[PDB]
């Protein structure tokens, strides 16, 4: 086809392009093997030449468009056409050639970016970038952002008439632009780093206000993978030209960097600083940011080591501190805040480095009275400690640096301050203590014992109202010293109210001598365990005195004693802790209870947790190790306190998330994110025995990731990983087929749970014969299973039986079971049928066999269980009391609660006979007044021992009938059931596993509560495009109606648009492709509002037409889900 | 109000409109006084085309706000 | 507005669009029935291809518009 484009005929060749447009247009380079290029390029040229035709013209660019995409082998021979091409945009004749052109060269820029830069082509492509369409314009943004790359530093003229176009690209919000914008300079500044000439020109005034502007913006039109190269750039500006670090300082560089780590700049110093939740990259470069800020430290005098860590200029910054004394005021004054959160907060090792090395610029460059005035709110003084104390160098190093310079620069108030927090003693700890990579450890070990060596000598080799008060009262808690009331009175009001350190509290002896003072089992105490507790109690809960029990309830008041307690025993916990993260870096049997009636006894758990050696499956060294079993044991008395006493609520001392350890969290969800210890799964054994030792550390989100990693195989936790934090880039799995009736739900479920629960793979559900597959049928399947599970004639179930809607189509409802308080299961007497019963125990085990497979593939499953059902699932169930029977059954409950009142008083006159136990009439009744026999109350066929039902209950069998009761309806009745439940529960995935969780946190492992529908996460996360912007008008009346759904109308709506009636995980920002809100296209005799918006729920659009109110896509969104 | 609007060869003229008056009403403004036929009348504002139906408003042009016109021949 | 996708076999496959969809969505609906990824798929319309960012009102492609499909040898 070659010769056509040769002809003399301009048609001819204009038919002839055509010919040879498709030619390598649907080949491909196995078919077109042989294609001439080094004829039909020249061909082209002088076809694209042709200026006076555009078609001509057209058609030629689009031909050489094409060859690079048929032959990859001919694209070495198209760069001759690049004069040629940016002939066509130096004077652009034909803008659809101009727009062909650039895509043209797009290309081009990924091979052979020099050669338009060679060519000029630079301020070329920019040139009349104002006029393309936005394809276009993003072709020759990524042909900048390349020609801006492999620059040698002699070519900056080529860049330099492009600058101020370049600047202005920075505030234009096409996001693909934006990023090819700020992809240009940073590459510019990694080339103009050896030349500080054309460096301080490539750093306009502009460039620093809009890039500076630009990362306030929210929503972040920089991605979080360009915030980073954002900020690297101004890493390499400011350490090779410190005039612009001048000028970032100059052009308050302080409200940006707050506003990025401190959250909202609103107006406060706050005190608890709100991190931002960045990345553990982001955080290391928007320090390198601070640490080349403030001016670089000297290499002799005590610094001198600093040679040797890394061994794995007269500064105009010197000279700002100088010529503008307040600007260095203005910085560290407010951006020394950052570098206190940002270090004490993460786990990063090298983010550590980098937080304290800045510290270290920031008090050796500031004078005496700033640093007075910027640490005074700021416990520097015990943050050290930690930092002097470590196992690592460059932490030990830069503490005893700090500890120089601030004994120099301010002795009047670090004296008071480095004795009362450990400072002295760690150092001269380290002074006493004696014992190319190999060489350099020792000689820091020889550093630092002449180092400290010289510190205590210059500081502290000259010589504590509070250490004596707490050496002295923790000998007042010893085991063989009765102390009285009166020795924990006094801590109440030293850790309550008086300033401590934690090194008073770490070395007066006071851990160990409260373990031991309130877990110790020996007749040899002084005071007996029982009366330690309710002294205990009485002074950090304010419970009654042994004996000083009252009539009432034992009634709380409040818990702030033993909430600063803890939080005190948590400081010591965090400063104390060295807990390593493993990060891999890149920088006949006699039934009595039948025959006679005799319960078994209510097994207090607390008397599991009152042990003064580490439970066996402690098996981590810690330094901290005594601070751990102490909150363990406070854990336990915060929580179990009501079965020391008798009338106590079911009301906790202090909430369970108030227990969690914030350094130990942040540590953790560290440890969590590498890929390598998953993948390997070395788990760093102190993080498994923690979380089922002492969960309470811990916040729920981080025990259910940890719960998805230590309990599977390779495969399973890496999913669990990628479905929370998306940045990493999904194993090899299985998932083999079924299918399911609409009609024959529940015995087709119990068919394949039945062989599919013995392989460790995923489950697949499919109805029969329809058109909807994938993840839509597997979650409609368990919220139609739990639909199914509630019949009210499967008799499963307590509470009562209504009636509802059906909006599945089920439309006889089979009178569904809702319970208020949720659903425990049903009493089985002797008196029951053995066909009744094992129809029953084959639907647990099935309820088993789905709950545990609810979880394996990450499913969630709607059964409003009730609170006591969980309990049962976690072998809690011999612990189970009147405060449980509250929880499953509120009519009982009321009578019960109404009777152990006349049982209490049965005991309070029998201790003072025979007919005061008649007088006992609860408003007016006495025991036989009810005329209660030993049935359970709502069950009568259900005898409580043989012949119960004859044997009248009366006020000598009273206290035999409540526990009678309490064990049949809450142990004994469901005894049966839950034998099956707990087996086929633990047919596949043991319910040792769940340990993790506690009973009120069950629930949200398998419901969820659903997630995020204001418009603010919505305008964040939805992508509204081809047609519309964040101020369209429909995007706006879009988004406010989302805020008003119900928690089904958000369900029908996810159901259509994405086509699951459920979020995934982590709010709508995992939508992979996130929510695409295009504008729907019509004709001209077309009104929009009688219309409906189709959509596409493979890649989630929404085809929204442009309603003309609020209330018309009201209307039609709401007809348009409920179509399926 | 009153907006800007540039071309291909470089010459700015001035239309004189409201937040009202649709793309066809105002690309007829430019044959009404460039005598320019709206078969290849493309408008570019930041980048974005505009199509025929909507309007000033609601692409949020504010005064004298720069626009651009670019002549197709009968491509899409 | 439905429109067809003819393949190198001649596998002339349909789709349910509109014409505000995009390229990339109908570079997507084929992936629902043949195996062959959004990436290595060059839609032709009658010699030109087609831009991953536009919809299909821009390109004035309509009902019954037979188009083509190549697979990008990756």
């Amino acid at each position: 086809l070659l010769q056509g484009l040769q002809a003399s005929d301009e048609s001819q060749q204009l038919q002839a392009v055509i010919e040879m447009c498709q030619l390598l247009v649907m080949g491909n380079e196995e078919t077109l093997g042989g294609f001439p290029v080094k004829s039909v390029v020249p061909a082209l040229i002088t076809l694209l030449q042709m200026e006076h035709n555009f078609d001509i013209m057209n058609h030629a660019c689009r031909a050489l468009t094409y060859m690079m995409e048929a032959l990859p082998r001919s694209s070495a021979v198209v760069v001759d056409a690049i004069p040629v091409f940016l002939e066509k945009l130096q004077v652009i004749q034909c803008i659809d050639v101009a727009e062909q052109a650039l895509t043209a060269l797009e290309m081009l820029s990924r091979r052979h970016s020099k050669a338009i830069l060679q060519a000029g082509g630079l301020a070329d492509c920019l040139l009349y970038l104002e006029f393309f369409s936005i394809n276009a314009q993003r072709n020759a943004l990524a042909i900048a952002a390349n020609c801006c790359q492999s620059i040698t530093p002699d070519e900056f003229h080529f860049v330099a008439d492009s600058l101020p176009l370049l600047t202005q690209r920075l505030t234009h919000q096409d996001k693909k632009s934006v990023e090819s914008t700020c992809l240009c300079f940073a590459r510019l500044v990694d080339n103009f780093q050896h030349e500080e000439n054309l460096l301080q020109q490539v750093a306009s005034k502009d460039l620093l206000t809009n890039v500076q502007q630009l990362l306030v913006v929210t929503p972040p039109i920089l991605s979080s993978g360009m915030f980073i190269m954002v900020v690297r750039m101004f890493s390499l500006m400011c350490s090779n030209c410190p005039t612009l670090a001048v000028q970032l300082m100059k052009q308050n560089i302080a409200e940006t960097l707050h506003f990025l780590l401190c959250g909202a700049s609103n107006g406060s110093c706050q005190e608890q600083i709100d991190l931002v939740p960045r990345s553990p990259q982001e955080l290391y470069e928007l320090t390198s940011l601070i640490c080349e800020l403030m001016p670089c430290l000297p290499k002799e005098g005590i610094f001198a080591v600093d040679t040797m860590l890394k061994k794995g200029k007269d500064d105009a910054r010197a000279q700002l501190m100088k010529e503008d004394p307040e600007l260095a005021k203005s910085f560290i004054k407010t951006l020394f805040g950052v570098l206190y959160e940002v270090y004490s907060s993460s786990a990063g090792p090298a983010v550590r480095h980098k937080c304290l090395r800045a510290i270290l610029r920031i008090i050796y460059f500031a004078d005496a009275e700033l640093l007075k005035d910027v640490l005074k709110n700021h416990a520097v003084s015990s943050h050290i400690a930690s930092m002097l104390s470590s196992q690592d160098l460059k932490i030990v190093v830069g503490a005893l640096q700090m500890a120089e310079i601030l004994m120099q620069k301010l002795p009047d108030i670090f004296s008071v301050y480095f004795r009362r927090e450990g400072v002295m003693h760690q150092v001269k700890h380290l002074a006493e203590s004696e014992s190319t990579i190999s060489n350099n450890r020792e000689k820091i070990k020889g550093w630092i014992k002449e180092q400290a060596h010289k510190f205590v000598e210059r500081y502290f080799s000259s010589e504590l109202n509070v250490l004596q008060r707490l050496c002295a009262a923790t000998e007042q808690l010893n085991l063989q010293v009765d102390g009285g009331a009166e020795c924990l009175v006094e801590i109440r009001s030293i850790v309550s109210e008086s300033d401590v350190s934690s090194f008073e509290i770490q070395h007066s002896g006071f851990v160990k001598q409260l373990l031991l003072y309130l877990t110790s089992k020996s007749e040899k105490d002084a005071v007996s365990r029982e009366i330690r507790l309710k002294r205990f109690l009485h002074v950090f809960f304010s419970s009654p005195l042994p004996g000083e029990e009252p009539i009432g309830r034992v009634e709380p008041v409040g818990n702030a004693p033993l909430l600063a307690l803890v939080h005190k025993m948590n400081n010591c916990l965090s400063q104390m802790e060295q807990f390593p993260v493993k990060v891999h870096d890149f920088p006949k049997k006699h039934d009595e209870l039948w025959h006679d009636g005799v319960c078994p006894s209510v097994s207090n758990p607390l008397e599991v947790y009152l042990i003064p050696t580490p439970p066996e499956n402690i098996t981590f060294e810690d330094p901290s190790l005594d601070v751990i079993l102490l909150l363990r044991v406070l854990h336990a008395i915060s929580r179990y306190w009501y079965y020391l006493y008798d009338n106590a609520m079911c009301k906790e001392i202090i909430p369970t998330s108030e227990f969690i350890n914030s350094k130990l969290t942040a540590k953790a969800n560290r440890q969590l994110q590498d890929p390598l210890v998953i993948m390997t799964g070395n788990i760093p054994t102190w993080l498994t025995e923690l979380g089922k030792t002492c969960p309470f550390f811990f916040p729920f989100d981080t025990r259910q990731m940890l719960f998805y990693v230590t309990a599977f195989d390779r495969d399973r936790a890496m999913q669990r990983l990628l479905d929370t934090n998306p940045e990493i880039n999904a194993p090899r799995l299985d998932r083999k087929k079924r299918t399911v009736n609409r009609e024959e739900l529940l015995k087709q479920a119990e068919s394949v749970m039945q062989d599919l629960g013995s392989s460790r793979a995923m489950l697949e559900i499919q109805y029969e014969n329809e058109v909807g597959t994938g993840l839509g049928p597997t979650l409609e399947f368990y919220a139609l299973v739990s639909q199914e599970l509630q019949r009210a004639d499967l008799g499963l179930w307590r509470g009562e039986e209504v009636t509802l809607s059906n909006p599945k189509g089920s439309q006889e409802g089979t009178k569904y079971i809702q319970n208020l308080q949720g659903l425990f299961a049903l009493p089985f007497g002797r008196t029951a049928k053995p066909a009744h019963i094992a129809k029953v125990k084959m639907k647990f085990r099935f309820l088993g066999k789905l709950m545990a497979k609810a979880i394996m593939d990450f499913r969630l499953v709607d059964l409003p269980l009730g609170l006591p059902f969980y309990k049962w699932m976690l072998r809690q169930e011999t612990s189970l009391t009147s405060h449980d029977l509250f929880d499953i059954d509120p009519v009982v409950a009321r009578s019960v609660y109404h009777l152990e009142d006349i049982v209490r008083q049965k005991k309070r006159l029998e201790q003072d006979l025979q007919y005061a136990l008649e007088t006992l009439t609860m408003n007016g009744c006495s025991v036989e007044d009810l005329g209660l026999d030993f049935t359970l109350p709502g069950f009568p066929n259900i005898e409580l021992k043989k012949g119960g039902k004859d044997i009248p209950v009366t006020i000598h069998n009273l206290e035999e009938y409540l526990r009678l009761v309490i064990f049949w309806a809450l142990n004994e009745g469901v005894s049966r059931q839950f034998d099956s439940f707990r087996d086929g529960f633990e047919s596949v995935f043991p319910l040792s596993h769940l340990q993790y969780f506690y009973p009120e946190e069950l629930d949200q492992l398998l419901c969820g509560s659903a997630d995020t529908w204001d418009a603010k996460t919505l305008m964040e996360c939805c992508r509204p495009d081809h047609g519309y912007t964040h101020d369209s008008r429909a995007v706006k009346f879009l988004f406010e109606i989302l805020s008003s759904f119900d928690n089904e109308q958000q369900r029908l709506f996810l159901q259509f648009v994405t086509g699951s009636p459920r979020l995934p995980v982590g709010g709508f920002r995992s939508l992979n492709p996130p929510l695409t809100i295009v504008r729907k296209t019509f004709e001209s005799t077309e009104n929009p509002d009688d219309f409906l918006p189709s959509v596409m729920t493979c890649v989630n659009y929404l085809k929204l037409p442009d309603y003309s109110s609020i209330e018309i896509m009201r209307e039609k969104l709401l007809i348009a889900a409920r179509e399926g | 109000m009153q907006i800007f609007v540039k071309t291909l060869t470089g010459k700015t003229i001035t239309l004189e409109v409201e937040p009202s008056d649709t793309i066809e009403n105002v690309k007829a403004k430019i044959q009404d006084k460039e005598g320019i036929p709206p078969d290849q009348q493309r408008l570019i504002f930041a980048g974005k085309q505009l199509e025929d139906g909507r309007t000033l408003s609601d692409y949020n042009i504010q005064k004298e706000s720069t626009l651009h016109l670019v002549l197709r021949l009968r491509g899409g």
